[PDB]
Formats: structure tokens, sequence, C-alpha cells
RNA sequence: GUAUUGGCCAGCCGUGGUGACAACGGGUAACGGAGGGUUAGGGCUCGACCCCGGAGAAGGAGCCUGAGAAACGGCUACUACAUCCAAGGAAGGCAGCAGGCGCGCAAAUUACCCAAUCCCGACACGGGGAGGUAGUGACAAUAAAUACUGAUACAGGGCUCUUUCGGGUCUUGUAAUUGGAAUGAGUACAAUUUAAAUCCCUUAACGAGGAACAAUUGGAGGGCAAGUCUGGUGCCAGCAGCCGC
């Protein structure tokens, strides 16, 4: 029965009460407003629900049986990230449209991905260890055709510092179980 | 072009540019005095 | 500068002065005292209140005993 | 050559100028008042609207870029138009349902540059002013 | 409806012309003006005179309108001193130029009659309450001094240079050193 | 019948009146004029708005008093809004001055006064949100702060003696040195201003040495005046009225 938009406001108010001196200048810590946690589904890292880290009017409620990844990010910069840099991360869309590919090279990679990774995310090095050496043409073609999604690195402004903490929690029928808790954090 | 594009890349260059500060310099005369200095350089 | 310009009035007799001078000038010289009155809005408000009474408006408490 | 030149032919000369004056394009649009009728703005300079979504528009043939326009519905009469957000990285300042204020490109009803089918630009967002936010002269209210 | 206003300058049509840009700057530096506006203002008041003379010149000779207004126009220019007595003719006012008007202003007249070392020193003395014409204290640099009043410019009676008492900082130094 | 003329109206009798020299009808983001803006001459465009004339007081009609009204800070009735109630009843019209809501890109104080210009009444004496004064106010227009000046050195320009690092003479410049006087931006005893105040104008005691008593807005390929210098990005991000990068 907790309201996700109200949770976001509480998270923001605690973090924003802190400040940090770097090279003689004091910087307020700002939430990265366009990042959020999410629910987790079988074999699929992102579901349909979001957990913001600023106050919003999202009234969607958490329900018995759900599992959520609660993650927060703080920054000394603008509190906003953009995509920039070399791409390493990819994932096959489960809802990919049916397409016909003239290039035979793509036809082979598509079979490899479904049979090895399914909808689980993969990286370039996971292809190298399977003996794939001439795949960059086909991978870029699968992205352009809407079959594979790319996830470029996300960066704040140069000279800023960012930190992250995240846990997985199970909303069981009886009690809440914070499954990833350890003695470290 | 099903992809159409991606709006994430807005503001890439301005964000990643290095930041450098103003360095203090002497104040310049203003008003009638500033015109007097200009006249001397261009004709004397 | 060190120059100043004004206006002057010379009267035949002291009694003739008080007859023709405006009152506000007399207060400046101290000959006459100021008039004490209430502000302009309260006087206007009182005037309109008395248009609803007919005859001997000074005392109107005779109607207090109608309720018993 | 071929005009009437007599001393009592003032009627023909006056009538002729009135008829041929319609062939002008600048005068024809002024007399019929097309701006009052067809233009999304009611013959005014600015207008207020509500942002609906963020859209990217491709540049024309020689160029190659994404122009990052936006969709807006006018409060005054409920019409829907598209507007361009100037400067570098300014879409980041605008969210959904933000009450923007618009103006023209100055080409007087025609598209400017390589951007196709766009006639308006965003001047203010949340009543703060776009350019002031860009130079960090003000902070956007929540 | 009951209030009257007017503006005293005009703006040139072409903004960036090399020939015009340096010509005005020479005039500005010579007379120690503040900006280009005072140059344009002098040009406008000179243009009004030319238009009036040009209108009258196309009239017939000995026309009563030409005689009455022509004489009044000529007398005004002689009185202020921007036109010499050897040339009282309606044709000679057309030959007047900009530098003639700038000669007969209080800022330059201070320079010519001693009283100052630089033309920039004259202006700061005018704005401060030092110079007086006749018996009246003047703090307007563009006073446009008349002819017969030229022999009465002198220091103010209350100014430290023309009498009075020592100024603000001189008194403090004398008092501080005294005790 | 009306204050009077009149197809203004009642009877009886004729068949006429306007039009291609634009009648009749439809549009007007239309009150008319004196006039505003822009200029070789000829013109184009705007005019709700301080002066003159006309109309209206939420929409229509009717009427009393009176010299003068088809009046609305006068009355009667219907339509549309809307107020108090003991449930029987009673009352209202800001396109008058302030003020609130809505509409929009778009427009100020619920302040002081009859001292001035004038009006009305039985009246030299009373009244006037007509009208005047102040607050907010970068609508426009006028005047004009942000610094001034010596000496010693160096540099160069002007002239001479003139052989060259040589000497006399003046100006200009200073990450060169020290040396001078002056002024209001503020501020504050007084007087003056004013119906009572404020501002302006005068005036004792204070008020300039740099990290101030610190000027900004747009530009540097061409049209169009001002770099082919140094980092970042790599048809991406973006600039560009136009040719373009």
């Amino acid at each position: 029965d907790a309201r996700v938009g109200e949770i976001g406001g509480v998270i923001q108010e605690v973090m924003e009460s802190y400040e940090v001196e770097i090279n003689g200048k004091t910087y307020p810590v700002k939430p990265i407003r366009n990042l959020n946690g999410h629910n987790i589904l079988p074999y699929s890292i992102h579901g349909t629900k979001s957990v913001p880290i600023v106050k919003t009017h999202d009234q969607t409620k958490m329900e018995e049986g759900d599992v959520f990844a609660i993650e927060t990010f703080g920054s000394t910069g603008k509190g906003y990230v953009i995509e920039s840099g070399e791409v390493s991360h990819y994932a096959l869309r489960g809802d990919a449209p049916k397409v016909d590919l003239r290039l035979s090279s793509a036809k082979s990679l598509l079979n490899v991905i479904k049979r090895h990774f399914g909808t689980l995310p993969f990286c370039r090095r996971f292809l190298d260890r399977l003996g794939q050496e001439k795949y960059l043409l086909g991978l870029n073609n699968l992205v352009s055709n809407g079959i594979v999604e790319d996830y470029p690195p996300l960066v704040d402004e140069k000279g800023s510092y960012t930190a992250q903490f995240e846990h997985t929690i199970l909303i069981r029928p009886t009690v809440k179980e914070v499954i990833s808790r350890g003695d470290d954090y | 072009k099903v992809a159409h594009g991606s709006l994430a890349r807005a503001g890439k260059v301005k964000s990643q540019t290095p930041k450098v500060e103003k360095q203090e310099k002497k104040k310049t005369p203003k008003g009638r005095a500033k015109k007097r200095l200009t006249y001397t350089r261009r004709f004397v | 500068g060190g120059k100043t310009t004004g206006f002057a009035l010379i009267y035949d007799s002291p009694e003739a002065l008080k007859k023709f001078e405006p009152r506000y000038r007399l207060v400046r010289a101290g000959l006459a005292a100021k008039v004490e009155k209430a502000s302009r809005q309260q006087r206007k408000q009182r005037k309109n209140r008395l248009k609803t009474l007919r005859g001997t408006a000074k005392v109107k408490g005779a109607k207090a005993k109608k309720e018993k | 050559g071929g005009k009437p030149r007599g001393l009592n032919a003032a009627r023909k000369l006056r009538n002729n100028r009135r008829e041929q004056r319609w062939a002008d394009l600048q005068y024809k649009k002024r007399a019929l008042g097309t701006a009052y009728k067809s233009s999304p703005f009611g013959g005014s300079s600015h207008a207020k609207g509500i942002v609906l979504e963020k859209v990217g528009v491709e540049a024309k043939q020689p160029n190659s870029a994404i122009r990052k326009c936006v969709r807006v519905q006018l409060i005054k009469n409920g019409k829907k138009v598209t507007a361009f957000v100037p400067n570098d990285g300014c879409l980041n300042f605008v969210d959904e349902n933000d009450e923007v204020l618009l103006a023209g490109f100055g080409r007087k009803g025609k598209a400017k540059g390589d951007i196709p089918g766009v006639r308006f630009k965003v001047v203010k967002v949340s009543g703060v002013g776009l350019l002031a936010l860009w130079k960090e002269k003000k902070e956007k209210p929540r | 409806a009951p209030r009257k206003y007017s503006k005293t300058y005009k703006v040139p049509r072409r903004p960036y012309e090399a020939a015009r840009l340096d010509s005005e700057l020479k005039l500005v530096g010579e007379y120690g003006l503040r900006n280009k506006r005072e140059v344009w203002r002098v040009l406008l008041t000179l243009s009004k005179i030319r238009r009036a003379a040009r209108i009258l010149l196309t009239l017939d000779e000995k026309d009563p309108k030409r005689l009455f207004e022509g004489n009044a126009l000529i007398r005004r220019l002689v009185r202020i001193g921007v036109l010499d007595e050897s040339r009282m003719k309606l044709d000679y006012v057309l030959a007047l130029k900009a530098e003639d008007f700038l000669e007969r202003r209080l800022q330059t007249l201070v320079y010519k009659l001693g009283l100052a070392k630089s033309i920039h020193h004259a202006r700061v003395l005018i704005r401060q309450r030092h110079i007086r014409v006749g018996k009246q204290i003047v703090n307007v640099p563009s006073f446009m001094v008349r002819l017969d009043s030229q022999k009465h410019i002198d220091f103010a009676l209350t100014s430290p240079f023309g009498g009075g008492r020592p100024g603000r900082v001189r008194r403090k130094k004398a008092k501080a050193a005294e005790g």
C-alpha cells in the first residue's frame, strides 16, 4: 500500500540535507532526476513499474508478490545524465517485430543470441568467448532494424562525481525480505 | 527508418567541455575617458 | 545664488488684515488657531446615515423598548 | 503605353487601378484578412499553449541532424502546432505540461532554414524565460 | 494632447561606413565629447537652418516674406557668433559647416581664454560649480555662449579658485596636519 | 394630431419613383471630424482615446413630474442573472472613483483635500471621487556622472647642430616611480516649498585611492567594422534573416 511517488519524496529530502567539500569548494548533492529503480520480471530486468527518486505524482502502488530493485544515485553536478561513449551493452527485445533480413550474416547472429542469451543482456566480450569475430556489421544491422536495443554509457558533466547503492527486496505475502542485505552494506 | 532517432544525445558537447575561470584584470576607463584613449591610438 | 524672490502684502490696519486674509495664512503667522475636525470619510459616512431618520434624529433610543 | 489621357477620364483611371491592384500578392493578403482567419495565431504576436510530447525532426537533404522540436496545443483556440527549441541541450529544461510561450521565426509565415514544416519557437517555459535558464541566471520552480 | 515633445537627433541610414566612421571620431576627440549623439545633434540643428534658407532662396527677390524672415535668420546667426559680419547674405548661410557651431560653445571657450590646460580639463570644471557667465553659475557644457557676453566668463565667487574657502580635502589635510 | 411644416395619420382619386454617371443586397477585426506616422515632388497608412458632434447605461417597450427627460445614482411590466427570510413577504442594476473574479501576449492605490481652475443653491458663509496633490510606474521625450593635472626615466614622432651609442626643443604612451588639488552618489542641523507633507532649489557637521562609490547588450567567412591565435567535439552535438559551416 506504499505509494511510489511519496517514497520518492522521502528519499530526496534525506539525501539533500548533506553537502561535501571538494578542492576547497562546497557542492550540494543533487539527485539524478532521470534515473529510477524498477520491478524485476522472470528473465527480464525491466518491468513496467518505476520507483522515482524525486517527488512525483505517480500513484501506482506496490502489491503483494512484487519484487523491486530500489536504487538511488547522487551527484555533485547538474543532477542529470546523457548518453555518451562506446557501446558495450545490448539486449534482444522480447516484443521485437517480425522482419526479413537480406544479409545472411544477421541470420546467424540472431540464432546465436536466442539460443544462448534469450532476452538476457549480453556484452561484446560474451561474443568473443563464443568464437564470434566478424559480427559488428550484423549487430549494428539488428539495432537499426529494431530487433536489438543498445544502452550507451550515461555520464554527468565533466569533473563531477557520482555514487550508487542498490538492493533487491522481496515483497512476500507474510513479511518484507531484503534479500541482498549483507554485513558490508 | 523505424528507429527514427534518439533524443538522449541532447547537450552532449556543452556538458563535456572543460571549465576554465575568468582571470582578474585591471578595470578599463569608461564613458568619455574611453573615447579619448581610442582617439590617440588610431591617429597619434 | 544669494538671491531670493517673493510676494508681500501691506494692509491699512490690523483689523482689515483678519477680514480679507484666508484662514490658512493666519495659522502660519500664529494670529488664529487651527480648526479641529474629523477626517473627510467619517464626515461623509455620518451624513448618509442620517438620511434614514425623520425628525429629532439626535436621540433615537425610543425604539429600543419595542422588543421587551 | 495605351492609357486614357483626356482631361475628363478620371473615372477610368481610378477604376483601372482598383481592379489591377489585386494582382499584387502583399496587398491581396491584407485586404482579405487571411491572417485573422487561417493563421493559428489570431493576428497576434505571441500565444500560450500546453506541451504534449517531445518529437525529433530530421534536417533537410544536404544536412544531417535531429532538430528536436515539440508539440503544443494552444490555450486560446485548442489548435495544435509544432515549435522549435533553440540553443544547445534545452529540451532538458522542458517537461510535460509546462505552459510554454511561443513566437515566430521572422520569415512571416514560412519555414526558416533546413527545418521542414516548423513556424514557431519557444520563448518562455514556466514563466522564467528560456535564455535566462541556459546561462544559469535563474532556477526553474518546481 | 496638452503636452509637447520633440527629439533632437537623427540616425544615419548606413550603420557601418568606413569613410563616415572615422570622420565623426576625429570630431569627438578634438572637442572632448561624450559619445556620437552630440555630433548628430549638431548636424540636425544645422540642417534645419539650411532647409529654411533653401525655401526662401527660390522665392522672388524683395519678396516681403523673404525680407522679413531672411533678416531675422541672419541677425540670429550674427548675434551668436557663428557667422562673421563681413558676410551678411542669404547665400552665405548655405556654406556654413559643422565645425563653426562647435567653436562657440562654453567648453571650448574656456580653453581659448586661458583658465584651463586641456580641453578635457575644461569639461570637468564646467560640471563642477566653478565657471560662471556674467553673474549666473552655469553647469551646462553646451551653453553656446553669445558674442557680447564673451568678456564676462570668470571663476565663481564662492569657488576656491575665485575666492571662497579651501575645499573638502584641503581643509582636512590642513586640519589633520595642524593637530 | 403636433410647439409648427410634412404621406406623420384617416377617407376619396391618379400610376407613378430609383438605375451601367453602378440602383438594390452582402462584408467591415467601421462612431464621424480636428488630426498622428513616414517624405524630393506626387503619395501610402492609422485615428477606442484630453477638442467639437452623435448614441447607450444587462436586453425590449410604456409613462409621471417639469421651461426642458421617452431620464435609469426616477417609476411600471416581461425575459436572463442574483440577494434576505420565522416560508406569510421584501429588495437590486459600477460602459461614475477605488477594489475583486473571469478572460487573455497585454494595462496602477479599497490613499489626502476643497488651497487652485470652475459649477449649483434662498447664498460674501454650505457642497462637489467634477477637479487638484501624492504612491506604484525603463510608455515615450530633454539635460549628462563613472575622473583631472605636474616632475623624473624609457620609447617614438616634429626641427636643428648633424659623425653613429651625440646634444638643445615640444607632443604622445606607460603591469615606471613618487607628488598635488576638485567634486556629487549618498547623508544630515536649518530655512524655504505645501490646505498639511514629500521632491526640487539654497546650507552647518560627514562623504575616493582599487579585491571601489567596479556598465552593459549583441558580434569578429561575405553582404557589414572587428583574429586564419590556443583547448574540446568529429555530418554527432549545434550555428545559421540569405549564400553556407
